[PDB]
RNA sequence: CCAUCUAUAAUUUUGAAUAAAAAUUUUGCCGUUGCUAUGGC
């Protein structure tokens, strides 16, 4: 009775909306008073004005909610969005965000601003930079709610995506400032949101980041500490790719100042449990390709030592034979004789590890398998004089 | 004839977002 | 600016040799135009 | 639920951006190291490359035809907008040009149909000369 | 290929028990019919 009406009614919603001629489309009459200059720009604000009521009305049915009647809505929603242009739509709702007092509709509200740049050009760069400032300045007042908190940071994570660079340079800091903050909250999907937009904000700063090293590879370092420790978190599995991806972003755009802290980085990469090994060993891929090679080796010794020697741990111990081979093919012949001291201190632990270790003999066989082979690659590759004191 | 006729056969991103928000 | 807050002296010398190979090339050039 | 959803969406999209051919997020150990240590080389030998190149172009031909739908629908109101305006005498500047060019457009065209002047001197010779037999009127 | 070493499976000790742990050593697809066998492509 009530409730098969309204199913007839949003079909009529629907049906008038629709954009199944130029007196017909509503979109077109739409764009006509836009492009006609002499329309008064009273009227002009009148439209604007009464489409955020109207994109709010279709929310607020949407969000209170007869599953073919929840169909209908966004069949009515998806004509809406599409009535006015982009540069009118964020005129005719951002300030609408601070004025809606649901979170349901802000959090509605959010996410459609990010899909109307999904598909839009260079031509909104001077639009994005007025949409980041509104979210910027939103932020700390919805620091209460969880999910609007980490939607806000998800859209900045994609218009930083997107044409970053092309943004000015005050908002691109003003983003990174605002991410290392919230990295230490609470709440683990504030945490994986701060570190997404992080790695968007250095690979475009690059260089410029710097200043803002101490705030995000220390704190990183000992978030991951505590990721370990808390197995019970139900996003262990996206925070660990969450750490991981960052180094991953910045071992790409600063190697020499990651050069100092790669003993940590090599740290996250063998013990990050939940991750799955082709993201740890292709992460791995780019240390070799971006760091120099002569101080992956001298720290490949003291990690051994420390940690994946007692560590028991098989996908760390394959981890760690994988870094090394590759920094032994690539090593040139230069860098491999002034590291030789360094590689067969480690080479002489190598060879002890079948004392230590608590794995099968199958596994150690395999493990000095490769170690051998490692070490002919490095003994050749060097000249007399530099092996016949190390033999 | 029946014969010819085997041979005769023989021949929006916010929507997913939205509704998860719902059932929270 | 060189940052020099909260980093190692390796990672100051990268801050340095960034802005002096930069810095280096105009100021050749601005010494040969007086020369 | 949602916060599961809008976390994992995020990691994935940095995976596709930094890692592209590694996969997104949804025995005796002796076994264990080898299969690692195959992956090294199995994924190096990946062709990353060509996979950017695959998710740049999709992305590309969606701009493309979204652009060219605005580039068609504003012209279409742009024409009203001529519509109204030429008929309620509100010609601009701008809008009076636009239309000028029509005339010299059209007109232009017509030429061709026109002819040359140099045949219509023979021609018209021609049809002097049927017409007078023709409709006769000397008597 | 053989042997060896692992893996899988079974009996056993602490154990309410899980648990660890020594120790040892009928069809490609579709049915019907039993609790097994044969009908169609």
């Amino acid at each position: 009775e009530f409730l098969t009406f309204m199913n007839n009614t949003f079909e009529f919603i629907n049906k008038i909306t629709e954009e199944t001629d130029v007196r017909r489309n509503l979109r077109l009459k739409v764009y006509s008073v836009l492009l006609d200059e002499t329309s008064d720009k009273k009227l002009i604000r009148n439209i604007r004005e009464e489409f955020g009521t109207l994109l709010e009305g279709v929310l607020f049915f949407i969000n209170s909610v007869t599953t073919e009647i929840k169909e209908i809505l966004f069949k009515v929603l998806g004509n809406v969005l599409q009535i006015l242009p982009v540069d009118e739509f964020v005129n005719a709702v951002l300030p609408l965000l601070s004025t809606s007092t649901n979170e349901d509709i802000r959090y509605h509200l959010t996410l459609v601003i990010g899909s109307k740049f999904e598909l839009e050009g260079s031509e909104a760069i001077p639009i994005v930079n007025n949409v980041m400032k509104v979210l910027l300045d939103r932020m700390p007042l919805e620091s209460k709610s969880v999910v609007i908190s980490q939607v806000i940071l998800n859209t900045m994570t994609a218009l930083v995506s997107k044409y970053g660079k092309k943004l000015e340079g005050s908002i691109l800091t003003q983003a990174l400032t605002l991410a290392t903050e919230k990295v230490s909250s609470d709440m683990t999907e504030v945490k994986i949101s701060s570190l997404a937009l992080i790695t968007n904000c250095v690979q475009v700063l690059g260089v410029k980041s710097i200043a803002f090293y101490p705030k995000i590879v220390p704190p990183s370092i000992k978030l991951f500490d505590a990721s370990l420790a808390d197995s019970s978190n139900p996003l262990k599995e996206q925070l660990q790719v969450a750490i991981l991806l960052l180094f991953a972003g910045l071992i790409k755009r600063i190697p020499s100042f990651l050069m100092s802290n790669i003993l940590d980085v090599l740290h996250v990469i063998y013990f990050s449990r939940e991750v799955d090994s082709s993201i740890r060993l292709s992460v791995i891929s780019l240390i070799i390709e971006n760091i120099d090679l002569k101080e992956v080796l001298k720290v490949l010794f003291r990690i051994w030592s420390t940690e994946i020697a007692t560590s028991n741990d098989t996908v760390a111990v394959s981890l760690f034979l994988s870094t090394l081979e590759s920094t032994v093919e690539n090593i040139d012949k230069k860098s491999a004789t002034s590291q030789s001291p360094i590689f067969f201190k480690l080479l002489l632990s190598l060879f002890e590890f079948r004392s230590i270790s608590s794995f099968d003999n199958n596994t150690i066989s395999r493990i000095e398998a490769s170690v051998h082979e490692i070490s002919n690659s490095y003994v050749l590759k060097m000249n007399d004089k530099v092996f016949r004191p190390l033999f | 004839k029946k014969q010819v006729e085997q041979r005769l056969e023989f021949y929006l991103a916010i929507q997913e977002a939205m509704e998860l928000y719902n059932k929270d | 600016e060189i940052t020099v807050d909260g980093l190692d002296a390796n990672q100051v010398w990268w801050q340095v040799k960034l802005v002096l190979d930069s810095i280096d090339g105009d100021l050749i050039q601005g010494i040969q135009e007086l020369k | 639920q949602t916060s599961k959803y809008q976390a994992t969406s995020v990691v994935n999209g940095l995976l596709s951006n930094l890692l592209p051919g590694v996969p997104k997020i949804r025995g005796s150990k002796a076994q264990l190291i080898d299969r690692n240590l195959k992956k090294r080389v199995q994924l190096q030998n990946r062709d990353v490359h060509k996979i950017k190149k695959k998710c740049k172009l999709v992305k590309k031909k969606k701009v493309k035809k979204h652009k060219l739908d605005k580039e068609q629908l504003e012209q279409l109101a742009k024409h009203q907008v001529l519509k109204k305006h030429q008929h309620e005498g509100t010609l601009t500047d701008h809008e009076r040009k636009y239309l000028n060019k029509l005339i010299k457009r059209n007109s232009q065209n017509l030429r061709s149909w026109d002819l040359e002047e140099e045949v219509r001197d023979e021609l018209e010779d021609i049809q002097q000369s049927i017409l007078k037999d023709t409709v006769s009127t000397a008597n």
